[PDB]
């Protein structure tokens, strides 16, 4: 709630 | 494979990594620019070794990554990345590791790749970018 956020994509390669 | 999230920054000035021929990715490790000044990312290395190092120095600022792409697929009965290739404004950096399997690609139109997040244990397992204006 006090920490900046930004966008991410993926993640590519093995599942969760 | 152990997990890391190197964060958010300004800007990318040198990656650094290593690949091996026959199967995938290993070491990762990012120096990225924090508001001007050259900033040292933790190391992410692979737990085996006989890998091959390759160090990519970007121009910063004129230079920087503008697509991003490469291959995942099947070692030893693991989803691992087995290829990976870096193209900026100026220059295409690969590929590195082997091409085969099933590929992806990230172009960008607009904005900037500014931090890494994933994990590696004998090789890197996945890996995903922060994205920013
Ligand atoms: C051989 O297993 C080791 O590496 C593979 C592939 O990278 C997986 O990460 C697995 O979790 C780890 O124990």
């Amino acid at each position: 709630s006090g920490k900046s956020q930004t966008v991410i994509v993926g993640p590519w390669g093995a599942k969760v | 494979g152990k997990a890391f999230d190197d964060g958010a920054f300004t800007g990318i000035r040198e990656i650094n990594l290593s690949y091996n021929k026959e199967t995938a990715i290993g070491d990762f490790q990012v120096v990225y620019d924090l508001n001007g000044s050259p900033y040292v990312g933790q190391n992410h290395s692979s737990f085996i070794s006989g890998f091959t190092p390759v160090k990519i120095s970007l121009d910063f600022p004129s230079e920087y990554i503008t697509e991003v792409s490469g291959y995942t697929g099947n070692v030893s009965g693991y989803v691992v990345v087995r290829s990976l290739t870096f193209k900026t404004n100026k220059k295409t950096y690969g590929p590195y590791g082997v091409t085969s399997g099933t590929p992806f690609n990230l172009p960008i139109e607009n904005g900037l790749i500014v931090g890494f997040k994933g994990s590696i244990g004998y090789w890197m397992d996945y890996f995903s970018m922060y994205l920013s204006l």
